[PDB]
RNA sequence: ACACAAACGGCGCGCG
């Protein structure tokens, strides 16, 4: 990360989209460092829909400068997340903190 | 705000310190700004250009 | 000749891996020449122990992925690098370390032999994070001093490289950490009779009194070329 | 078009053409080298002279024929190593930055082999090609002749170019941190330890010191 | 070596290597060993070390070849 | 190797004069230059055994900027010119000197009064220069053996207690090839002093010296 | 038979 920093550290990690969000407000159970699986509120979970959601994280693979991105978890089994929180680190962050 | 800072630290609120050359052991005349700070790379290594 | 000969008058395992040491008496201006030296010698010549060696349950590349763990393969080198022991009466020797189910792994859970010690069983290990995850590892530790990079070793070594085997690099130091200081305490009841001490930090593997013993013994060598003239 | 203007041959080819025996390096400072002494990668070092390299094989026999010598280079083994030191013993070479200012754009140095890739340059020199360090690339050309290699070492050798042309001046006055030190040095205390003394000479001056 | 001598002797830079190349031909396939001594040297050196003694000079070349002719 | 180190097969005795001579040593492990031209420089400066020359008494002269007839230089630059003299004193501690001169003429420490039992670098060295025939000058001068070396900072006059017969040290370090790698480092030492030991001897005793110490940790 | 090897011309972005 970075020490001294300015502010922008959040904002510019979560509109970058590099970094994994919460789609709903939900409680975690996976890990494999390849996939994330959320297990969602009642409040948002819909009548006819599952109540999970799950992502899987890309891992490495070559930039358009020949540079990798993949991506790593920050969380664990059984951990809460809020909507819009961060889920998963990618190059150059940690917690959703831009660290370059 | 950065004096105070210091001081809740464990540094003199000037943050210069006396240093010691690794070679010969001897003090260095007078303290010296001693920092941390962040520092990049750049996708330039000389490998990749030589 | 009026020099009195200094002697590691005590020692200190003020804790588990820091200690602290102290040596008298000292002529005037020794202690600086000889602090300056021994710091020096003990940073880049101290003997170390440390492990190049991963062989994994079925990954073939320090890039690969991991069923039901908590984190990717390389990261898990990075601990391992962190990983430090101590081996006795051997050069070098493989260890293995077996888990299932969902858990955290430390050092203990290595098949520890009495012949080996770990100097933090309480070093973390990368974690299971399913009821079917298994993990079965196996690594090697060598004795060496200095650093060495994975590419020139292989290059040294020439010979083949079987896939599944992984390469790190060695950081051998047993220590990186070294403060000195120079005062003044009573021998021949008078003043102008130097005191030293001096202090470090550790992965525990080596007791601080053979560090400095064997330090000053390898610089006595260095020195002893001087005669031959 | 293919005769005319900055695309014509007269600028594409003729009054400019890329030459082989040449390599471009980042730059770096050793403070370490004299003068006229420059310091350059093995790598680059053993590319560059491989005519030369397969002579002395075959000079020492070692090599049945080019083939063969091209071989062994492949190796780098340690006897390359010996015989690239040999060769190189004096060979000038040419370091020229980009875009060249003038003539002092460009000087011959004595080579030193070093293990990584950049090339290492005298500082006070490099001043002269107004070098900056901060990411500068270097052209290098070696002399192949008898004729050039005198001419180089005539001519473009640094030790023979310490003033200007454009004005009979030195070029060579030292950098910022050589300066300041010795002027922090030649500065004086009003009081200081040691301060009035009766001393001999320079020698116990420095041992003093 | 760095000669910012020998020129002196000759008077000129271009006649300092012009000249100097032809004596180095001598010794590098030419025959005509050298006449300072050798310390693993390279002829252009070589050479450029008997001119810095003003031991070999132009007008001596131009008498060395013209006599050696002979038969 | 694990426990072993590259060790210097050391040739260099170039003696462009004999009081200094250069010497150099190759292979060393790496960083053990420093370490060790440090040690060693700390070493010959400060620690050497030697005889050094302080004491003046002299009529009338109450100081050092106190002056008297005779003589053409000052008592300020008399005892910076006496300080200059180096001597090798046998077994004594303390050695208590005398001269007496007369006349125009310039005066050497060969005139000075003399045991048999001690030794001038250079009998040629001249302390003074006389200014007329009839000036005449005499006085006591000690010489005393002690460690290292001390500025005057300890009716008479008394200058630095320089024991130490040298006063240069400037070593070199640079790399080396071995068949397969360069990072191995050289050492190159030039030093300065006196005579009355000469240099390349002096420096084995300071290598002694340190040895004494580490010795005692031993294993 | 003791021997060749993979660029022609543009565009964008950066570099000192
Ligand atoms: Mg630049």
């Amino acid at each position: 990360k970075p020490l001294v920093g300015t502010g922008m550290e959040r904002a510019v990690a979560v509109d970058s989209g590099v970094t994994a969000v919460a789609k709903r407000g939900g409680v975690v159970q996976y890990v494999d460092a390849s996939r994330i699986v959320i297990k969602v509120n009642e409040d948002e979970m819909y009548p006819g829909e599952a109540g999970i959601d799950i992502y899987n994280l890309t891992k490495y693979t070559r930039s358009n400068q020949n540079t990798c991105i993949n991506q790593m978890p920050c969380v664990s089994l059984g951990e809460p997340v809020e909507r819009g929180d961060v889920l998963a680190d990618g190059p150059s962050t940690d917690l959703g903190e831009l660290a370059l | 705000e950065i004096k105070e800072l210091l001081k809740l630290g464990d540094l003199p609120t000037s943050g210069q310190i006396r240093l010691y050359d690794g070679r010969t052991g001897e003090q260095f005349e007078r303290p010296v700004t001693v920092g941390y700070m962040y520092m990049l790379k750049l996708n330039h290594l000389v490998d990749d250009k030589m | 000749t009026e020099f009195l000969k200094p002697r590691l008058v005590d020692i200190e395992q003020v804790s588990s891996t820091h200690a602290k040491v102290t040596l008298e008496p000292l002529e005037r201006g020794f202690g600086h020449t000889l602090g300056n030296a021994l710091r020096r010698i003990l940073l880049s010549s101290m003997p170390g122990c440390a492990v190049t060696e991963v062989e994994i349950d079925g990954v073939l590349h320090e890039y690969s992925t991991k069923e039901g763990v908590q984190e990717d393969i390389l990261e898990i080198l990075l601990n391992l690098k962190g990983l430090a022991v101590r081996v006795q009466g051997k050069d070098e020797v493989i260890l293995t370390l077996n888990k299932s189910g969902i858990g955290p792994v430390t050092a203990a859970d290595i098949t520890h032999d009495g012949d080996v010690e770990i100097v933090k069983p309480q070093h973390v290990i990368c974690h299971l994070t399913d009821e079917n995850a298994s993990i079965s590892m196996r690594i090697k530790v060598q004795r060496g001093r200095g650093y060495v990079p994975a590419s020139t070793r292989i290059h040294s070594e020439e010979d083949e490289r079987p896939i599944g085997r992984l390469l790190v690099d060695a950081c051998y130091s047993p220590v990186e950490r070294i403060a000195y200081n120079v005062e003044a305490a009573r021998v021949e009841q008078r003043t102008d009779l130097d005191k030293l001490v001096i202090e470090m930090e550790t992965n525990g593997t080596i007791d601080p009194e053979e560090a400095i013993r064997r330090a000053a013994t390898i610089l006595a060598e260095q020195l002893e070329a001087f005669v031959d003239l | 078009d293919m005769i005319k203007g900055k695309q014509g041959r007269f600028r594409q080819n003729l009054l400019g053409k890329r030459v082989d025996y040449s390599g471009r390096s980042v730059i770096t400072v050793g403070p370490y080298l004299r003068l006229h002494q420059c310091g350059l990668p093995k790598k680059m070092a053993l590319e560059l002279f491989k005519p030369f390299i397969y002579g002395k094989l075959e000079l020492r026999g070692l090599a049945t024929t080019i083939k063969a010598a091209k071989k062994m280079v492949e190796r780098e083994e340690a006897v390359v190593w010996d015989i690239l030191d040999e060769v190189i013993r004096e060979h000038p070479v040419l370091l020229n930055r980009a875009p060249t200012l003038h003539r002092l754009g460009i000087q011959a140095f004595e080579p030193v082999l070093i293990e990584g890739k950049a090339i290492q340059l005298h500082p006070l020199v490099c001043a002269a090609y107004n070098a900056d360090f901060d990411g500068d690339q270097m052209a290098v050309h070696v002399p192949l002749t008898l004729e050039a290699q005198l001419e180089a070492r005539a001519l473009m050798m640094s030790t023979n170019n310490i003033l200007s042309p454009a004005n009979g001046e030195p070029i060579i006055v030292p950098s910022q941190d050589v300066v300041l030190g010795l002027y922090y040095m030649t500065r004086d205390c009003v009081n200081a330890k040691g301060e009035g003394m009766v001393l001999t000479g320079p020698k116990e001056a420095e041992r003093l010191y | 070596v760095t000669v910012q001598d020998a020129v002196e002797k000759i008077g000129n830079r271009f006649d300092l290597v012009l000249v100097a190349a032809r004596r180095a031909r001598q010794m590098q396939v030419g025959g005509k060993d050298p006449l300072v001594p050798e310390e693993n040297d390279k002829t252009t050196v070589i050479a450029l070390r008997e001119i810095e003694e003003g031991l070999i000079n132009n007008q001596i070349l131009d008498v060395r070849e013209r006599q050696e002719q002979q038969e």
